[PDB]
């Protein structure tokens, strides 16, 4: 609507609001982060027996022990993406060192919130404004997994267990209890198999279901699709044993 | 009305009506305090989360070995203003000898605030820093507001219910500038500050993190075991 | 609509903001006359009277551009002010490259053009000022051109400027129209001035004092602008004529 | 030293009456190594010809340029280039690149459309307008034709007598000049007719 | 019009006809009359001086403004843009010409070049056309004399008789009815003050009317000797005094 | 604007640059794509009925990128033209540089990135257009379909269409068109793909074209007598 | 002539044991067959447990020093308070140098 | 109209509109005068205390450019603190190309075309602030105050900020005691009175006083403060009148 | 709030399709109708001029036929001012396209190229679209003869037969009846001449107010040889069809 300058007389920009409304309508993405690795689970999502479900990703490495999911306005995210690759393989250069998953995202939040029509100390390029999520989740050495939430109204929140989307109303309120210091590996593949279905209509099976996972040993690694097929079928019988 | 849309045109007002908006996410920010003696000079701001399971995200930035802010208002504003009081101090210290002075840094970021709402589009501010800095006449409390007015003080509060903050330092004004060389009871004073202002909350480590910098103390965030002495 | 409040072309054909830049010229109520002497050109003008304003021996409207060119302001002072930095910096350039100063004609002529310039730009607006030149050139002679906000300049063998401009018009038409020369023959600057002084009493129907003109002199190879107490001497002389 | 003297070469012009001759050698070497026997250089864009000595990049470089220039022109003005625009239009052009420059001897030739005359003109490597009506000479033997042409020259000739001057010049000269030789052709233009005339040599 | 598409010019007007240049046209018109006669031998063009107070010499009025000295451009319409167009005018006449041939350019070939400028400037956001419609007269000897019309759209045509200004209805249909090409430059002289006089009368000394020719060189106006291909000016201007001889041969 | 903010984000989220973009496809011609398991096959609507015009010299609208890709589109055909260069462009880029062949993937991201770019720059749109980009990449007997929108993004399709009467169209492919079974040979894949064309298009030979392309760098132009065998095999199993 | 690039001597000498490191510089700074100072400082500890000394052109030593000192500061800085290990130390350094190698 | 959605149109009125808004910004901050002495200038300024947790004496309006120019506002502060660094750097390059400190007269000539610039273009809205400065240079004492308008002029005596109609009803009388004005020293305490008497129309805060002065008599022909003992003695006589 | 749509054909029509495209439409139907007929034994471009009256010389007027290149002419219709900085512009490129590979341009490249700066102007910016229509004329060496018209939207077509302009409706549904794809160059003028004086309310047309060209491929050893017919030549063609 209204300009840069622009505020509101909430406060916040117009612009920041009408970005929220957006990241509802994109994919449904939860995570939950252990200590022994974070688990991340998406819905590829089929319309059409046509449309190959397989071909398209939603998940995408930017690093070797960095990989990224998103939720919200997709045409954004093409931008998004390498931006961060960048990012990563100029640090990798310079030090030599790990890549902090905190200091990946800093670097991403200069790029994004920097919206404007002209400015005269900063080089517009943008003006208007990456409305898109990012859940941003790795390893990095010395504070071992970090799963942030990248935010375009302002600094990222790191989080425990995070579910935006569609399904993010449901889902939410659900992780607040379910969400432990008890979760192992196992547990974290099928809480987040088990959330998925409850909040979504479309029904969990593997050709629109995906899992993906960081061990810092294997890196950033996608799970071959035969893995993703057991589990839910593990799930399954637990659900109709009770 | 046209005078909201635009930011080269007098309102009748005599000023702005979007430097009067932008004000109002400064009390949407984190209630933060800020009070000094001639000695040190002290912050004491909240942290906020976004969930319980959200880890509290830090709200008081390091610009240097000597100085540090606490901010409340928009982050995308925050952070081109961060990067500026590093450049400043940076190019003090290397080509003359000399840290920077919190007497010189609201001046220069008062110009170039003001100059952006002038110009057609640009970056007006909507960010508040009261920013905390030792220099050769010790520890100082300078308030930055996002309109370009800079006074220096020895104690305010902004953000939301700083009415009990403002009784607080109203108060405590006399007792606490006579309280000197005490880096000490100059922190406690400030978490009694803040417990004002806050209503149906816990004060805890989590909740409360506290900077000082002065004559002794370079720039510490102080977390955890540092602060519950205090509380 | 939109376009007629700014610079951009209206239907009309004449541009409301040339208009309108008349209409801020007499609010400052200022009379001029100016006329060709001999070999000199007169320049008077309706002195504000000082409040405390900068010295009260001359409250500053002309304004020596160069030796010979002079500028006399009717209407808006921040305008004025502008006006005259933009004369001086041509003044300047015209000087390098020829390596004289620019003849009177020329002057007016280069900033009709840079007025114009300025109404086909949409966020500049034009002068709001009217300026008199006023010199004696080295070739030309004795030269006024008047140099309006529209970007159209003209000379004269007398002019006033003002909102009661007409009243001298008409006083000076029937005297230049009767003596049929087009200038006043007197040699000597002090009679021109003289002459001049009385024309301007008798148009507008009103005594002056010194405080109430201040007039600028051009004669051959200097401009030169008359003490506050010169401008009283010449205007005793006629006084107990 | 100058690259226009590696590759040698020569043109010549010379006025009649209401006829013009103008011919060059056919031979291009680069010094030693002849190359061709049949490089062409003198160009025609209509009746105005175009003779070009020198560095051989910068002949054709230099051709292509004077067609564009020339195209455009008749586009414009909707008519015929005429000798005497096209001179000054040269000069002007190797003015352009003073530092850098060209290393390239043209030579202007032809017959007024309008006045009828013979024109011929010269330039030097930065260009400059040179009248003399009697030849126009260059390349590296341009000293031999100078002498050569004067003590032969005999004003204002008919196609037939104009033809043996330029022939006998042209073909001595040559044959005193190491890097001018193999065939020659020659232009007669009796008025706007064009009859193109290799000459026989004894090529070496 | 007034458009939405019309407060920024870079837009196309929903008729398919730009605004601006209706707006352009009004000028020309409320502009005082000027007439152009293209003869055998010449090319008279004729106006009268814009009517100003008596005390301002109208002598630095100049209606008729040379573009190059054998080649004349008059106008109607805004006075301010007149000058400003003709000093662009002037100074790629020049440029584009005369350092790459050596000489004045041909009237057609002038012509062209401001044609392009007035619509470069109506493209454009910011700048808005000039108020005036020109008539260019010239002579050349590859095609003749000649006389055209420019109008402020930016586009030319040649005409064989042609006038502007607010004055022109009544102008076209005298010139069409007692003047044909067959006639003379000097017979032209005459007719032209006389549609002159049908568009108002009064005081017709040569003071306040002001007539140039294009024709024979002038080899005063050449100034110099020289060689004899050479020629002056086609140009020539009139003094009053012969303005008004022609009232006493008319 | 002089003043005027031209600032747009909408107040749904989305802007409407984006939105009006979509039908200025569909109101274009209608393009088909549908791929075997060994060829892919595009079909597409020409207005061929058209008073008098040569068919030869009129720009087709597929166009060879490369010797393997080839491009078909719906919408305004203006917008397309800049996009065929840009393309060709890329073709011999990815090839000087990466010493590799191009890949049809890979090519796919460079035509997106035009008009996704445009979204996200003052003074330029998205452009106008829906794409069909499809070839056999070297040194494969995989067949590569893909669909590209004026957002700037695409998915791969066993079979899609774009442009006019996408719903009715599509219908058809559903029920006749599996991936479950994708057509076999070539033959019957060019069969069921002129069979949903005559639902939109109802016959004329000029009117459709009907482009394979086989392994290996191999694109070859459909005849025009394998066009009509085709036509009237169906219009005999329409009696019965 | 502006003689482009300068001297003024003296050795450094870095030995790496299996538990400490020792960097030693001798006090003498010359220029020809002056001593500009018998006492001069040019060992110089940039933080982090990190010394460094730049030694042959004095010029080119103090100015490499500060932009690698700057560095240090704003790399904690900017990854909020994280030592800067003795790795990452040396590759920044090499393309300082390989900045300045034109 | 038009007026209104932008900065820098004719208008009938002759001025736009923006113009008259900025005139009542002006007003809004404290009186700040000058006095013209027969030797000098006298700046002197009501600094409001709003409290106390404000600090005494170091949030101080007036700042001292070159050394020998005082400059001093009252307006939109952000406006005219801004303004002082322009002019700064107009000073500085002057002081290069030139080789001597800004004469007062030049001075005031750089700084008026700068706001006359953005009354002429609607992208860059004007400044909105009242500078009274000047000092003691070559061409002697001077005394200029500049309006918004970016016409400027000298004056004996000038007033701006809210308490402005006091200000100059009390100046009239300084010039029938000495139309030269009064010598430095005496011109302090009496502009000490003008200050309070501009403070009852600023009496809502409490105030502390603050005068300076460029003068060549006692100041040196620079700007210095009045402090100490100087600026008490013109405390008691002020407090002592107004009573 | 709104403030949008005011300066830039950036933003997006509601409607889908440039509201401005629309306008450029109607401009080039104010023109005249100019005629091309295709075919292998030749051009011809034939166009009434807008130009009006003796009044105006319209003979020495050259206003609608240019020549970019020595086989490539058109016939131009919509706004003269727009179309002259476009005529610079072909010759331009063209002239650059003959200086890199000493070869004629094809016409099918020429044209593509115009077609990309007319898009340009919408693309990019809140410019118009030139509300200029061309007829271009051309023999590329393989296909032969090749005719094209492209419009202001950026985007070209070729044709067999084409009118544009005013009164399209009526010429074509002429031109179709007569159409023949072994038509003479005789023929094809005499055709013109006929629809142009059906499609005006001028029966005579005079030479003076009618252009014709003819590209022949008629002329000497089947080169492509452009003959712009003067007015007296004209003038001939209406007596030999006895409409004078």
């Amino acid at each position: 609507d209204r300009g840069v300058s622009t505020f509101s007389p909430e406060g916040r920009l117009f612009q920041v609001e009408y970005s929220l409304e957006a990241i509802k309508l994109g994919s449904t993405a939860i995570g939950i982060a252990t200590k022994e690795g974070v688990v991340l689970g998406v819905e590829k999502r089929a319309t059409s027996p046509l449309l190959e479900s397989d071909s398209i990703e939603k998940i995408v490495e930017i690093d070797r022990h960095i990989g990224c999911a998103m939720s919200g306005l997709t045409a954004d995210a093409r931008s998004m993406i390498e931006h961060a690759r960048t990012a990563a393989v100029t640090h990798n250069l310079y030090y030599d060192e790990d890549i902090n998953v905190e200091s990946l995202t800093q670097s991403v939040c200069d790029l994004a919130l920097r919206f404007g029509e002209g400015a005269s100390g900063e080089e517009r390029l943008m003006s208007r404004p990456f409305g898109v999520a990012l859940l941003i989740a790795g390893h990095d050495a010395d504070d071992g997994y970090q799963l942030f939430h990248a935010e375009p109204s302002g600094t990222f929140y790191r989080y425990n267990a995070k579910a935006i989307g569609s399904g993010s109303e449901g889902a939410q309120a659900e992780l607040l209890n379910e969400w432990h210091s008890s979760l192992t590996l196992k547990e974290a593949e099928l809480l987040v198999l088990k959330i998925l279905k409850q909040v979504m209509e479309e029904k969990l099976d593997e050709n629109n279901a995906q899992l993906s996972c960081i061990t810092k040993q294997d890196g950033f690694k996608i799970y071959d699709n035969e893995k993703t097929a057991e589990l839910i079928k593990e799930l399954k019988e637990k659900e109709a044993a009770e | 009305n046209n005078y909201d849309g635009d930011t080269v045109t007098f309102s009748p007002t005599g000023r702005l009506f979007q430097v009067e908006y932008a004000l109002e996410a400064i009390k949407q920010g984190s209630v933060t305090v800020g009070l000094r003696s001639n000695t040190h000079a002290v912050l004491v701001a909240l942290k906020r989360n976004a969930d319980e399971l959200s880890s509290y995200q830090k709200k008081i930035i390091k610009c240097d070995e000597h100085m540090g802010l606490s901010l409340a208002g928009l982050a995308p504003d925050a952070r081109v203003l961060s990067n500026y009081l590093r450049q400043q101090c940076n190019y003090s210290s290397l080509v003359f000898n000399r840290k920077l002075a919190v007497e010189r840094a609201g001046h220069l970021l008062c110009d170039k605030a003001q100059k952006n709402t002038q110009s057609y589009g640009g970056r007006p501010y909507g960010v508040g820093l009261l920013i905390i800095g030792y220099d050769k006449s010790g520890a100082h409390l300078l308030e930055f507001q996002p309109s370009g007015n800079v006074t220096e003080l020895y104690g305010t509060a902004i953000g939301a219910r700083s009415q009990g903050a403002k009784t607080y330092l109203e108060r405590t004004l006399d007792t606490f500038i006579k309280i000197d060389g005490n880096p000490d009871e100059l922190i406690k004073a400030g978490v009694e500050a803040i417990s004002q202002s806050l209503r149906d909350e816990s004060l805890t480590v989590d909740n409360l993190s506290i900077a000082i910098v002065g004559k002794d103390t370079p720039f510490t965030i102080y977390d955890g075991e540092a602060v519950a002495k205090y509380i | 609509g939109y376009d007629r409040h700014i610079t951009i072309f209206s239907p009309e054909g004449r541009l409301y903001q040339v208009e309108y830049a008349f209409k801020a010229t007499n609010q400052t109520n200022i009379n001029s006359l100016a006329v060709r002497g001999k070999d000199c050109t007169v320049v008077i003008s309706q002195k504000k009277v000082p409040d405390k304003l900068l010295d009260p021996t001359t409250v500053s409207y002309i304004f020596c551009i160069s030796r010979t060119i002079g500028m006399v302001v009717n209407g808006p002072i921040p305008d004025a002010r502008n006006a005259a930095l933009r004369a001086k910096a041509e003044a300047a350039e015209f000087r390098y490259k020829y390596g004289y100063d620019m003849p009177c004609d020329v002057l007016a002529k280069r900033m009709a053009n840079l007025s114009q310039i300025y109404t086909q730009r949409a966020y500049m607006r034009p002068l709001g000022v009217i300026l008199t030149f006023v010199s004696v050139d080295e070739e030309l002679g004795p030269s006024i051109y008047k140099t309006d906000p529209a970007g159209y300049y003209v000379g004269y063998k007398a002019t006033a400027t003002g909102p009661k401009q007409q009243e001298i018009t008409t006083n000076l038409e029937n005297h230049f129209k009767k003596s049929k020369i087009d200038h006043i023959n007197e040699e000597s600057w002090e009679k021109v001035v003289e002459f001049a002084i009385t024309h301007m009493i008798d148009a507008l129907g009103t005594e002056f004092s010194k405080n109430d003109l201040e007039v600028g002199v051009a004669t051959k190879d200097k401009f030169f602008t008359l003490s506050a107490e010169n401008i009283e001497e010449r205007l005793v002389a006629i006084a107990e004529q | 030293s100058d690259p226009s003297s590696i590759n040698g070469g020569i043109v010549v012009a010379m006025t009649g009456k209401d006829c013009v001759a103008i011919a060059c050698d056919l031979r291009l070497g680069s010094q030693s190594l002849g190359v061709s026997n049949k490089f062409e250089k003198i160009f025609h864009y209509g009746h105005v010809f175009l003779g070009i000595t020198g560095l051989a990049t910068d002949v054709t470089t230099l051709n292509e340029m004077f067609r564009y220039k020339t195209n455009l022109y008749k586009l414009k003005e909707e008519r015929a280039i005429e000798p005497e625009t096209f001179t000054q239009l040269v000069s002007s052009s190797l003015y352009e690149r003073r530092f850098g420059p060209y290393f390239v001897g043209p030579v202007v030739a032809g017959i007024n459309s309008k006045s009828g005359k013979p024109f011929i003109a010269g330039f030097d490597l930065i260009g400059c307008i040179d009248e003399a009506k009697d030849f126009i000479v260059s390349g590296t033997a341009s000293d031999q034709l100078f002498g050569m042409c004067e003590s032969l020259y005999e004003p204002n000739l008919e196609p037939e007598d104009l033809f043996e001057t330029i022939s006998q010049a042209l073909l001595n000269a040559a044959d005193r000049d190491a890097l001018s030789g193999w065939g020659a052709v020659v232009y007669i233009i009796k008025k706007d007719e064009v009859v193109k005339r290799y000459l026989k040599m004894r090529q070496d | 019009m007034t458009d939405r598409y019309s407060f920024s010019l870079t837009t196309f007007s929903p008729s398919g006809k730009l605004g601006q240049i209706d707006y352009a046209l009004t000028a020309v018109k409320q502009g005082v009359t000027s007439l152009g006669i293209k003869a055998t031998n010449g090319v008279v063009i004729a106006t009268e001086k814009k009517s100003s107070s008596p005390l301002a010499m109208s002598e630095t009025l100049s209606k008729v403004s040379l573009l190059t000295p054998d080649i004349g451009a008059v106008y109607s319409g805004m006075g301010p843009d007149y000058r400003v167009l003709v000093d662009k005018s002037r100074k790629v006449a020049h440029t584009s010409y005369k350092r790459i041939y050596g000489e004045y350019p041909p009237t057609k070939l002038l012509v062209s070049e401001v044609a392009k400028i007035m619509q470069e400037a109506t493209q454009s956001g910011g700048v808005r056309p000039f108020g005036v419609s020109l008539l260019i007269a010239g002579h050349d000897e590859f095609n003749g004399f000649s006389l055209y019309q420019v109008d402020p759209s930016g586009s030319y045509f040649p005409w064989k008789a042609t006038a502007i200004g607010k004055g022109s209805v009544a102008a076209k249909t005298f010139l069409e009815k007692r003047w044909n090409d067959e006639l003379e430059l000097e017979d032209a002289i005459h007719i032209a003050l006389l549609t002159l006089k049908e568009s108002v009368e009064g005081e017709f000394n040569g003071d306040t009317i002001e007539l140039a020719i294009i024709g024979d060189e002038n080899p005063d106006l050449l100034g110099y000797t020289g060689i004899p291909t050479d020629k002056g000016p086609r140009f020539r201007k009139l003094t009053s005094q012969e303005i008004n001889d022609r009232l006493e041969a008319l | 604007g002089y003043d005027r903010a031209l600032s747009i984000f909408s107040p749904d989220g989305h802007i409407f640059q984006v939105e009006y973009a979509l039908e200025a496809v569909k109101r274009g011609t209608c393009a088909v794509g549908v791929k075997g398991k060994n060829c892919v096959v595009l079909g597409c609507e020409r207005r061929s009925t058209l008073k008098l015009q040569d068919t030869r010299i009129t720009p087709s609208k597929v166009s060879k990128i490369d010797s393997h890709v080839v491009l078909s589109f719906s919408g305004l055909n203006a917008d397309s033209r800049i996009l065929i260069e840009k393309a060709r462009v890329e073709a011999q880029s990815h090839r000087l540089t990466l010493e590799d062949p191009v890949t049809v993937e890979y090519l796919t991201r460079y035509v997106a990135g035009v008009q996704q770019r445009y979204t996200q720059s003052g003074g330029v749109r998205p452009f106008g257009v829906s794409t069909l980009i499809a070839g056999f990449d070297p040194r494969d007997d995989e067949p590569k379909l893909y669909q590209t929108e004026p957002s700037g993004i695409y998915s791969s399709w066993s079979a899609q269409t774009i442009g006019r009467n996408s719903k009715t169209v599509r219908e058809f492919l559903e029920k006749n068109y599996d991936r479950k079974e994708p057509p076999a040979t070539v033959e019957e894949c060019v069969k069921l793909t002129v069979r949903s064309l005559l639902e939109v298009v109802q016959t004329g030979a000029k009117n459709i074209e009907i482009t394979v392309v086989k392994p290996d760098s191999d694109i070859v132009a459909l005849s025009s007598e394998e066009i009509n065998q085709y036509v009237t095999q169906i219009e005999q199993e329409k009696q019965e | 002539q502006f003689n482009p690039y300068g001297d003024n001597g003296g050795t450094i000498l870095g030995i790496a044991g299996e538990d400490f490191a020792v960097l030693a510089g001798d006090t003498r700074n010359i220029t020809d067959y002056s001593i500009n100072s018998r006492y001069e400082p040019k060992v110089f500890d940039c933080g982090d447990n990190i010394v460094m000394s730049a030694n042959g052109f004095a010029a080119d030593g103090d100015a490499l020093v500060k932009r690698f000192k700057n560095s240090v500061k704003w790399y904690h800085f900017d990854h909020n308070d994280k030592k800067l290990s003795i790795n990452s130390a040396a590759r920044n350094i090499q393309h300082l140098l390989y900045g300045k190698r034109f | 109209t038009g007026y209104d959605l932008s900065n820098s149109v004719f208008s009938p009125d002759g001025r736009n509109f923006q113009v008259e808004y900025a005139v009542k910004a002006v007003e809004n901050g404290t009186t700040s005068i000058g006095i013209k002495c027969n030797d000098g200038v006298v700046f002197a300024v009501e600094k409001l205390i709003t409290s106390k947790l404000l600090v005494p004496q170091k949030n101080v309006k007036i700042q001292v450019v070159d050394r020998h120019i005082g400059c001093v506002y009252s307006g939109l502060i952000p406006d005219g603190r801004h303004l002082v660094n322009r002019g700064r750097e107009e000073a500085a390059s002057f002081k290069k190309l030139y080789k001597t400190p800004i004469p007062i007269p030049a001075f005031a000539d750089r700084l008026g075309q700068y706001v006359q610039a953005h009354t002429l273009y609607n992208s860059v809205r004007p400044f909105g602030v009242s500078t009274i400065f000047g000092g003691v240079d070559k061409n002697g004492a001077h005394l200029y105050m500049l309006e918004p308008s970016g016409s400027y002029w000298g004056y004996k005596g000038a007033a701006t900020g809210k308490g402005r109609q006091s200000a100059k009803a009390e100046l009239e009388k300084l010039v029938d005691h000495h139309p030269e004005g009064l010598s430095a020293r005496e011109a302090v305490k009496q502009a000490a009175k003008i200050i309070y008497l501009a403070h009852e129309d600023n009496k809502e805060k409490d105030f502390e006083l603050e005068i300076s002065w460029c003068s060549l008599s006692e100041t040196n022909g620079l700007h210095k403060f009045v402090k100490g003992d100087l600026l008490q003695e013109a405390i008691d006589f002020a407090q002592k009148e107004i009573n | 709030g709104s403030r949008r749509y005011d300066s830039r054909t950036t933003i997006f029509s509601p409607e889908g399709r440039l509201y401005q495209v629309e306008y450029a439409l109607e401009s080039i139907s104010h023109a005249g109708t100019a005629i091309g007929i295709m075919a292998s034994d030749g051009i011809v471009l034939a166009a009434e001029r807008k130009v009006t009256s003796t009044l105006l010389e319209q003979d020495t007027s050259t206003e609608k036929l240019y020549k970019l290149n020595d086989k490539i002419a058109v016939a131009v219709a919509g706004l003269t001012a727009d179309a002259e900085i476009l005529i610079n512009t072909a010759r331009i490129h063209a002239q650059n396209y003959l200086k890199t590979y000493n070869e004629d341009i094809p016409v099918e490249i020429l044209v593509r190229r115009l077609s990309d700066i007319k898009q340009g102007y919408t693309q990019h910016g809140g410019l118009r679209p030139f509300g200029v229509s061309f007829i271009y004329a051309g023999y590329d060496d393989r296909y032969g003869y090749q005719l094209y018209t492209s419009n202001p939207s950026g985007n070209y077509t070729g044709w067999k037969a084409i009118s544009v302009g005013a009164n399209t409706s009526a010429a074509q549904t002429l031109l179709q009846m007569d159409y023949k794809d072994d038509m003479k160059v005789d023929d094809a003028i005499e055709l013109a001449l006929k629809t142009l004086s059906k499609t005006t309310d001028s029966s005579a047309l005079t030479y003076d107010r009618l252009e014709f060209a003819t590209i022949r491929k008629g002329a000497n050893d089947g080169e492509v040889y452009q003959k712009i017919f003067k007015p007296q030549e004209i003038k001939d063609i209406l007596v030999k069809t006895g409409i004078t």
